[PDB]
C-alpha cells in the first residue's frame, strides 16, 4: 500500500488528468518494491561481504576482491545517448565507468596489510578461457615491471617479469577433492571433509 | 505486448528500423559511432546482415568497411546463412584481395588437401567458387609426426573391406576402428615413442591433442560409447544436454 | 539411528540452508570418497556437486524448504536447453578426447 | 604421497558485536524462556 | 584479384579479403586493428587516427570475441613495448615501426588504447544489434 | 573559513575531526553536528570510531550534499518550499503531460516519429522517465543551460538533439507555473543564494556552527561554488583522502600554474608544495595545452581519472585554507611498495628503454618469496573461488596473532550473483572452522511470495489462467488463508484440477 | 475510519502534564526539542550478565522482579534511539513512547501495572542504558556538567 499510494500520490501532486492503463502502474510498482537495500549489518563485525560502492572507502587490514573477470568489472551502463553532457564533458562530470576505475584504486589504498584479488581463469564447464579485468591486468603488469624475484638477480627485464607474474599468480584447481590442495606446503586447504577423497582412501 | 525481444527478433528489428523512413537518421549515428567496421567470418552472412552493412557503409566517404571471408567455408546454411548473398556482395565490391600461404598445418597437409580438391574441375560446383593451390609456410617446413619410429604420412584414409555397406555397419565398425587407432597412439604416447615434432622439438601425444570431428550428436555418442569401452576418457564439446536429465 | 541422522539433517536444512546439509550428508555417508573409489564415479560425483550448486541458486530465491523439493521435480521433468544447467566437463585433470 | 590438512589453532574469532538492548533480552534456552507476552491465560465466560 | 600486404591495404570504402583456410584471415585483423589505431599506411591509411571505442569488429562466435579481444590486447601491449625499445624481434612489428614516424607519441596513443581495451568494441551480429538498439533507442523505435 | 584537510589515509582524518570536536564545543547542547557523507556505511563507520574515542556519539546529522544544500536554501532564503518543485519523480508525470500536447510542433518531429507509432502509453512513460532524469542531471551539473533554455536562447557548440530538449524544458517551467506550484528550483536558486551571502552580515540566522565533509571525493562544481561563498560565515572542514601527496591534478593555462604554486601548510611540521618548483611545470609533465602528461606513477594516471578533476576543483577555491597531513608508509612488503610508489608519485616500472638497461634485472626492486601482501588467485567457478577465499582467510587469521574478522572485507562486482555461494561455504563450515559473516547490499527481500503473487494479481486482465498459474496463487498460504483452503486440502486441488480437465482460461467469455 | 478518532487523542497526549514539574508537551519550543537521537555506546571489556544484574538489583527496586537478565558475553558497540529529549527549567529529560497492549483499554495501565509490564519486557535495563548514554552525551556537550 505504502509504495503504490506513493506512486499515485506522485502522480496526483503533479496534476495528471488522463485515464491511465493498469500496465503502466503494474510495472512501476515492480520497480518500486525491489528498489530497497539492506546495509544494516555492515560494520557489525562479522567479516564483511559487500559490493563496491562509490564514496564508501573504509581503511581495512585485509581487502578481498572477487569476480575481476574482464567485462564483469568495471560495470557498464552506457549514457542515455541523447544526453548532451556525454557529448561535451566538463571537469566535474561523473560517469559510472570512471567511478569503478577509481574505486579499484581506493580499495588498493585502503588495504593496510593483505590485498587479495581473484578472477575466474577458465570456465569450469567447458574449460573455455576467461580473462582478468583490464585493471588487474595493469596491476600485475606494474608489479612485474617493478620487481624481481631474488632467485635471478641478472636475467632480463621481460624474463624476470613473466617469472614474477608467475610467482604471484596461483592457479587453484577445478575440484575441491583434487589432492594438490592438501600436499603440505604454503597453500594448503583447511577443509578436512574432502581429505579422504583426495587421499583416495575410500572403498568402491 | 510484453516488451520482450529475441535473437532473430533483434536483427530483424534493426533491419526494419533502418528500412523505415526514420531509420536514415539512425544510420547517420552509426556512421558516427563506427567509421570503420571489420566483419570476420563473412562467408556466413544473411540477407538481412548484408542489407544492413551495405545500407550503412556502402556509401558516404571517410567510412571504411572490411569484409573478411572464405566462401569455401560457409557451412551454416541451416542456420539461415546463405552463400548466394555472399556472392552478391562479392559482385558489388570492386576490390578483391587474396592471401597466398597457409600458416596453419604441416607442409604435407597442404599438398594433401590440394591434391584431393584438384582431382576434378570445379570441385565446389559453383562457377563462382574456384579452388586454387596454396603453399605452406617456412615456419612449418620442419613439421612431422612420428609413430613408432618412421614418420607417419600426413593423411591416412581408412578403407573399409567388403562390398555393400549400410550406414549402421559403417557407424559401428568405423567408430570402433577409430577407437582402436586412438588408444594405440596413446599407449605409444605414454612411452614417448610417438611424437608431434617441429624439427628436433617434440612432445608425446596426449589424449588432449586428439580431436574427433562428427557431424551430429547421435554420431558422437556412437563414438564415445565405443571409445570409453576402451577406457579412454572422452568429452563431447557440443553437448547441450542438461544435468537434470541424468 | 538412520531415521535419527536424517532428522538432524532436516535441522541443518532448516537453519543453515541446503548446501550445508548435503555437505554433512556427503561427509557422514562417505559417498564423496566411495564414488571416487568406484570406476567412472568421478563423473557421477561432478553431477552431484553441480546439482547442489544449483539448489543454492534456486534455494535462496525460494523461501520455503518444501517449495524447493517442489522446484526440483519441475526441473526433472523439463530439462530445457538452458546454459547454466548444461553439464560441466567431467574432469580437467586428465587430458581428454575432445569429440 | 602422504598428505594432510592443516588445522586452525586459535578460535576463529572472539565476540565483538554491535547490538541494541533488543540483542540483550534475546531468548532463553532452558527452564526459563523470555517473552514479552505472558503465557498464563484466563478465559472469560461472561457473555 | 591481387595479393595482400596488410600494411599496403588502403582502408577506404568497402574492401573484400578472400583466402583459403588457415591462411591467417583472423590473424590479420590484429595488424589492421593496430594500423587503424595509429593511422598508418600513408596513402593507404585512413584519414585520421581512431580511438579503440570507434573500431567495430564483428565475429561469428562469442568465444571468438573473447579470443580476439585478448590477442588484440596482447599485440597492442607488445607493440607499445617495442615502440619504447625502438627495436623488436618480430617482423610485422618491425615493419610497423619502420612505417611509424614519431615513436614516442605512438607509444602514448598505444598506452591510451591499452587502457580503453575494457570497452573495446568487439561483438557478434546478434551481440551487435543488441547493443546498438539499446544505444540509440529513438531512431530504432525501441523501449 | 573553508578548511581543506588533505591526507594519505582516512584514519588520520577521522582523528583530526576528533580533535576539532575536542578543542571546540558548540554552545547549544541540542544543535546536532553536520557531517556530510555520500553513503550509510561511511556514516556508521564514523560513528563507531568517534564513540570509541569520546565514549559516546549522538546527534550527528548525516545528510547527502544535495539534500543538505537544499535544506540550506530554506534557511538563507525565504519563500522556498521544503521539498522542491522539480523531482526525478514528479517531472516525469509532468512531461507525460507536455509531450502529447507538443507533438508536431515542427521541432519535436524526431520524437513524433518515435511515439505516434502506437502504444498503450508504455513508450511515452519510458521516455518521460529518462528525460526527467536528464533534466535533473542538467540541474545539478549544467544549470547555465537551463538558464538559457528557460529564456528561449540556445547554446552554441552543443550537440544535436538539444533542439527538442530545450523547448520541452521551457514548456516545463511555464507549465509548472500554470499549475502554480512554486517556481523555485535548484538551478535558478543557487545563484541568488551565492549572491545573497556575497554581501551580507556575517551572521545570518539559522545556520549551523560548523560542518564537515568526510569521505566524499566527488562534488559537482556548483556545490563548491556554493560552499566557498558559504565559508564567509560557517566553518567548514573538507576531509579528503588523496593517494598522492604532491599535486597530481591538471593545469588550466600556463598562467594558471602561478595561482597553483601556492603551498599546503602542514600541521605536523611546515608548509609544503610539489617538487621541482617551476622546472616540473615546463618538464614533460604539464605539456602542450593539455593536462599532466607523465603523472608519475603509471597506475595513478590511468585509474585516478576521477580524483583528478576533483582535486583540480578543490585547489581552485580562493578563500580555501588547505593543510596536508600525510603519513609516510615505509616500503617493506610488496603492497607497501605499491601504496608508497603511489604516494610519492614516482615511476618504478623498468621499461628496458635501452639494452644495457635491458639485460640486468637487479635494478628492479627485490621481492621476498614469502610476501602474501598482494596475491592473485585464478579459480574456475564462483563456487570454487569463494571456497578458496575461505581457506585463505583462515590461513591469514592463523598467521597473525591479532586479526579480527571485523578487519576483513570481501568485495564483489555484483553481490547478488555471489550471495548463494557465500552463504553456502561460510554456512557449511564446521564449528572449529566456522567464522561469522555479514552480507551487505543484498537486494532486500523481506517477503518474496506476497509481492510476487500480488503483482501477478495485477496481471490478471491479460492473464490466460493456465491451471498451474492459478494454483501458484494458492501456493502462497495467505491467499489460501483468505479462502480458508488448508494445506492438506490443497493436495486435492492438485489432482482434481489435473483430473477434472481444467486447463485453458477461466470462462467461456474469456 | 481513524482521522476523527486520532486528532482528538493526540491533543490529550500533548496536553497531559508530566512528572512533578507538571510539564505539558505543548509547552516545548523547538529550541528545547531533540527528536530521535541515535547513539553509539562503546562497551570495552566483555559485559557479563551476572557481573551486572547484581549491580542493577542492588540499587534498583525494579530489578528485584524476575530472574537476573541473561545475555552471552559481549564486547562491542551498543545502539539505540531516544524517542525524545528536551530541557525544562534548565533540566533535561528522557522520553520513550510504548504502545502494544492488544487486550485492554482502561486502567489496565496503572502505577502498578505499568511497573509490572516494565518488569515484563525488561524496559528497566533499557532505560538505565539510555540514561548512561544521555549521561555521557551531556558530560560531553555541556561544559561543567553534573548529573
Ligand atoms: N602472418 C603470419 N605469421 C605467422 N603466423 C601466422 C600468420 N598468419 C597466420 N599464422 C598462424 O596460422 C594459423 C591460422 O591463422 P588464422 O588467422 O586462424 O587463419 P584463418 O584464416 O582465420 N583460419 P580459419 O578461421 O579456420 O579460416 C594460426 O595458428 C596463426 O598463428
Ligand atoms: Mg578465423
Amino acid at each position: 500500500e505504502q509504495q503504490w499510494q506513493a506512486i499515485i500520490a506522485e502522480g496526483l501532486g503533479a496534476q495528471y488528468g488522463d485515464a491511465v492503463p493498469l500496465s503502466l502502474l503494474r510495472d512501476e510498482l515492480a520497480q518500486r518494491l525491489d528498489q530497497e537495500r539492506i546495509s544494516q549489518r555492515f560494520l557489525a563485525g562479522p567479516v564483511n561481504i559487500c559490493t563496491l560502492m562509490p564514496m564508501r572507502s573504509i581503511p581495512f587490514k585485509v581487502v578481498c576482491l572477487l569476480g575481476m573477470n574482464d567485462g564483469v568489472y568495471p560495470r557498464q551502463l552506457a549514457p542515455l545517448g541523447f544526453d548532451l553532457m556525454s557529448q561535451k564533458p566538463k571537469r566535474g562530470d561523473r560517469s559510472r565507468r570512471d567511478d569503478d576505475r577509481y574505486l579499484f584504486l581506493e580499495a588498493l589504498i585502503s588495504a593496510q596489510q593483505k590485498l587479495y584479488i581473484s578472477y575466474i581463469g577458465r570456465s569450469i564447464q567447458d574449460n573455455s578461457e576467461r580473462f582478468p579485468s583490464v585493471l588487474v591486468q595493469e596491476l600485475i603488469d606494474y608489479i612485474g615491471q617493478s620487481h624481481y624475484l631474488p632467485g635471478d638477480e641478472a636475467l632480463n627485464c621481460d624474463e624476470s617479469e613473466a617469472r614474477v607474474k608467475a610467482h604471484l599468480t596461483c592457479l587453484h584447481t577445478r575440484m575441491p577433492f583434487d589432492p594438490q590442495n592438501y600436499q603440505p606446503g604454503e597453500r594448503q586447504s583447511y577443509a578436512r571433509e574432502w581429505l579422504p577423497a583426495a587421499s583416495q582412501a575410500g572403498k568402491a | 505486448r510484453r516488451g520482450e525481444l529475441g535473437f532473430d527478433d533483434m536483427l530483424s528489428r534493426l533491419d526494419s528500423a533502418l528500412r523505415s523512413e526514420s531509420g536514415e537518421v539512425l544510420a547517420a549515428a552509426i556512421r558516427t559511432r563506427f567509421p570503420v567496421a571489420m566483419i570476420d567470418e563473412f562467408q556466413d552472412t544473411d540477407p538481412q546482415q548484408y542489407r544492413i552493412f551495405r545500407r550503412i557503409w556502402h556509401h558516404q566517404p571517410e567510412t571504411a568497411l572490411l569484409l573478411i571471408g572464405d566462401p569455401k567455408q560457409a557451412i551454416y546454411a541451416f542456420r539461415g546463412a546463405d552463400i548466394f548473398t555472399y556472392m552478391k556482395a562479392r559482385s558489388e565490391v570492386h576490390a578483391h584481395y587474396t592471401l597466398d600461404t597457409n600458416w596453419r598445418s604441416a607442409p604435407g597437409m597442404v599438398n594433401s588437401v590440394n591434391k584431393l580438391f584438384s582431382q576434378t574441375d570445379d570441385a565446389f560446383m559453383f562457377r563462382e567458387i574456384p579452388f586454387i593451390p596454396v603453399k605452406s609456410a617456412g615456419k612449418n617446413q620442419a613439421l612431422r609426426f612420428v609413430f613408432k619410429g618412421e614418420t607417419q604420412p600426413a593423411m591416412k584414409m581408412w578403407l573399409m573391406e567388403g562390398e555393400s555397406c549400410g550406414v549402421g555397419d559403417y557407424q559401428s565398425t568405423m567408430a570402433q576402428v577409430c577407437a582402436a587407432q586412438i588408444r594405440d597412439w596413446l599407449q605409444a604416447g605414454q612411452r614417448g615413442e610417438a611424437l608431434l615434432m617441429n624439427g628436433d622439438d617434440a612432445r608425446p601425444v596426449r589424449a588432449s591433442d586428439i580431436s574427433v570431428l562428427v557431424r551430429s550428436r547421435q554420431e558422437a555418442a556412437q563414438v564415445r560409447d565405443a571409445l570409453t569401452l576402451l577406457e579412454i576418457p572422452s568429452v563431447y564439446l557440443s553437448n547441450r544436454d542438461s544435468v537434470f536429465e541424468t | 539411528v538412520v531415521v535419527e541422522e536424517f532428522d538432524g539433517y532436516r535441522q541443518i536444512w532448516r537453519k543453515r540452508g541446503v548446501m550445508p546439509m548435503l555437505r554433512a550428508l556427503m561427509s557422514a555417508r562417505n559417498i564423496a570418497e566411495n564414488l571416487l573409489a568406484t570406476a567412472g564415479g568421478e563423473r557421477r560425483l561432478t553431477d552431484i556437486l553441480h546439482i547442489s550448486e544449483l539448489l543454492q541458486e534456486a534455494g535462496t530465491q525460494l523461501e520455503s524448504e518444501h517449495a524447493l523439493v517442489r522446484w526440483l521435480s519441475q526441473h526433472i521433468l523439463e530439462p530445457d536447453s538452458n546454459a547454466s544447467s548444461q553439464q560441466m566437463r567431467l574432469e580437467s585433470d586428465k587430458h581428454l578426447v575432445q569429440i | 604421497a602422504e598428505l594432510n590438512a592443516k588445522t586452525l589453532q586459535r578460535l576463529p574469532g572472539d565476540n565483538w558485536r554491535v547490538t541494541s538492548y533488543s540483542g540483550l533480552q534475546q531468548r532463553x534456552x532452558x527452564x526459563x524462556x523470555x517473552x514479552x507476552x505472558x503465557x498464563x491465560x484466563x478465559x472469560x465466560x461472561x457473555x | 584479384a591481387e595479393t595482400l600486404d596488410p600494411l599496403r591495404l588502403p582502408l577506404q570504402g568497402e574492401r573484400l579479403i578472400e583466402a583459403s583456410a588457415g591462411t591467417g584471415k583472423t590473424f590479420t585483423i590484429a595488424a589492421l586493428y593496430l594500423r587503424l589505431l595509429l593511422g598508418l599506411g600513408g596513402s593507404a591509411a585512413f584519414p585520421r587516427p581512431l580511438t579503440v571505442e570507434e573500431l567495430l569488429v564483428v565475429t561469428f562466435t562469442e568465444a571468438a570475441t573473447a579470443e580476439l579481444r585478448g590477442r588484440i590486447r596482447s599485440n597492442i601491449h607488445e607493440l607499445r613495448i617495442a615502440c619504447l625499445r625502438e627495436t623488436t624481434d618480430n617482423p610485422l612489428y618491425e615493419r610497423l615501426l619502420e612505417e611509424i614516424d614519431d615513436k614516442a607519441q605512438a607509444a602514448q596513443w598505444l598506452l591510451l588504447a591499452e587502457r580503453q581495451m575494457d570497452e573495446a568494441a568487439v561483438f557478434t551480429i546478434h551481440g551487435f544489434c543488441q547493443r546498438m538498439l539499446n544505444l540509440n533507442a529513438f531512431e530504432s523505435g525501441m523501449l | 573559513m573553508l578548511r581543506v584537510y588533505h591526507s594519505n589515509r582516512l584514519d588520520v582524518l577521522e582523528a583530526l575531526m576528533e580533535f576539532i570536536v575536542e578543542r571546540e564545543r558548540l554552545d547549544d547542547p541540542f544543535e546536532p553536528e553536520m557531517i556530510l557523507v555520500q553513503s550509510t556505511g561511511m556514516a556508521q563507520w564514523l560513528q563507531m570510531t568517534l564513540s570509541q574515542k569520546f565514549g559516546i556519539a549522538a546527534n550527528i546529522d548525516f545528510p547527502l550534499p544535495a539534500s543538505f544544500i537544499w535544506d540550506m536554501f530554506v534557511r538563507v532564503l525565504p519563500e522556498i518550499p521544503k521539498e522542491s518543485a522539480f523531482n526525478k519523480q514528479s517531472m516525469s508525470w509532468k512531461l507525460m503531460t507536455l509531450l502529447p500536447q507538443l507533438l508536431e510542433r515542427e521541432d519535436f518531429t524526431l520524437l513524433r516519429h518515435y511515439l505516434t507509432d502506437d502504444s498503450d502509453k508504455r513508450k511515452l512513460f519510458q521516455l518521460s522517465s529518462k528525460a526527467a532524469d536528464l533534466f535533473d542531471q542538467y540541474l545539478v551539473y549544467r544549470p547555465d543551460w537551463l538558464a538559457q533554455w528557460e529564456t528561449g536562447h540556445l547554446v552554441e557548440g552543443l550537440g544535436e538533439a538539444q533542439a527538442w530538449q530545450a523547448p520541452l524544458w521551457k514548456a516545463l517551467v511555464e507549465y509548472t507555473h500554470q499549475l502554480g506550484q512554486p517556481r523555485w528550483h535548484r538551478a535558478n536558486l543557487y545563484q541568488r543564494f551565492i549572491e545573497t551571502l556575497e554581501s551580507a552580515t556575517t551572521c545570518p540566522p539559522g545556520l549551523p556552527s560548523r560542518v564537515f565533509i568526510c569521505g566524499i571525493s566527488a562534488l559537482p562544481p556548483v556545490y563548491l561554488q556554493a560552499l566557498q561563498a558559504l565559508g564567509k560565515h560557517i566553518e567548514i572542514h573538507l576531509l579528503f583522502t588523496n593517494p598522492c601527496r604532491y599535486y597530481w591534478g591538471d593545469i588550466k593555462d600556463p598562467a594558471y600554474l602561478a595561482k597553483l604554486l601556492t603551498r599546503q601548510r602542514r600541521h605536523s611540521f611546515e608548509d609544503r608544495e610539489l617538487p621541482l618548483f617551476r622546472d616540473s611545470e615546463n618538464a614533460g609533465q604539464l605539456f602542450n595545452s593539455d593536462g599532466e602528461q607523465d603523472v608519475g606513477n603509471p597506475l595513478l594516471a590511468s585509474w585516478g581519472k576521477l580524483g583528478r578533476d576533483y582535486i583540480y576543483l578543490l585547489s581552485d577555491l580562493e578563500s580555501s585554507q588547505e593543510l596536508d597531513a600525510f603519513v609516510d608508509v615505509t616500503p617493506d612488503n610488496l603492497l607497501h611498495n605499491i601504496q608508497s610508489d603511489i604516494l610519492e608519485l614516482e615511476n618504478r616500472a623498468v621499461a628496458g628503454v635501452n639494452i644495457e638497461e635491458f639485460s640486468r634485472s637487479d635494478n628492479k626492486r627485490p621481492l621476498d618469496p614469502l610476501d602474501s601482501s598482494i596475491t592473485f588467485h585464478v579459480c574456475h567457478s564462483p563456487q570454487r573461488e569463494v571456497e578458496v577465499l575461505h581457506d585463505r582467510l583462515l590461513a591469514m587469521l592463523e598467521e597473525d596473532p591479532t586479526l579480527t574478522p571485523r578487519d576483513i572485507i570481501v568485495m564483489v562486482a555484483d553481490i547478488d550473483s555471489y550471495s548463494p555461494f557465500i552463504q553456502a561455504v561460510f554456512g557449511s563450515a564446521p564449528a572449529d572452522r566456522y567464522l561469522p559473516y555479514a552480507i551487505s547490499d543484498r537486494r532486500a527481500r523481506q517477503s518474496h511470495p506476497v509481492l510476487e503473487a500480488f503483482i501477478s494479481l495485477l496481471s490478471l486482465p491479460d492473464s490466460r489462467f493456465v491451471s498451474e498459474d492459478v494454483l501458484a496463487l494458492l501456493d502462497v498460504p495467505v491467499l489460501a488463508a483468505r479462502f480458508d483452503i488448508t494445506e492438506e486440502g490443497l493436495r486435492y486441488l492438485r489432482q482434481w484440477v489435473n483430473e477434472s480437465g481444467i486447463r485453458w482460461g477461466i470462462d467461456d467469455d474469456n | 475510519q481513524w482521522e476523527p478518532v486520532l486528532t482528538e487523542w493526540i491533543t490529550a497526549v500533548l496536553q497531559a502534564p508530566l512528572n512533578e514539574t507538571g510539564v505539558s508537551l505543548s509547552q516545548l519550543s523547538a529550541r528545547n526539542k531533540q527528536v530521535e537521537m541515535e547513539f553509539y555506546l562503546p562497551i570495552s571489556e566483555p559485559l557479563i550478565a551476572s557481573q551486572l544484574d547484581t549491580l542493577i538489583r542492588q540499587f534498583d527496586p525494579l530489578s528485584a522482579g524476575c530472574p537476573p537478565l541473561e545475555f552471552m558475553q559481549v564486547r562491542g558497540m551498543l545502539k539505540g534511539f531516544i524517542d525524545l529529549v528536551f530541557r525544562h527549567e534548565g533540566r533535561y529529560y528522557l522520553l520513550a513512547y510504548k504502545s502494544n497492549w492488544l487486550g485492554e483499554d482502561s486502567s489496565a495501565y496503572t502505577q502498578q501495572a505499568m511497573a509490572a509490564a516494565m518488569q515484563a519486557h525488561r524496559y528497566d535495563l533499557q532505560y538505565q542504558l539510555y540514561t548512561l548514554a544521555l549521561h555521557r552525551y551531556l558530560r560531553h556537550r555541556i561544559a561543567d556538567y553534573d548529573y
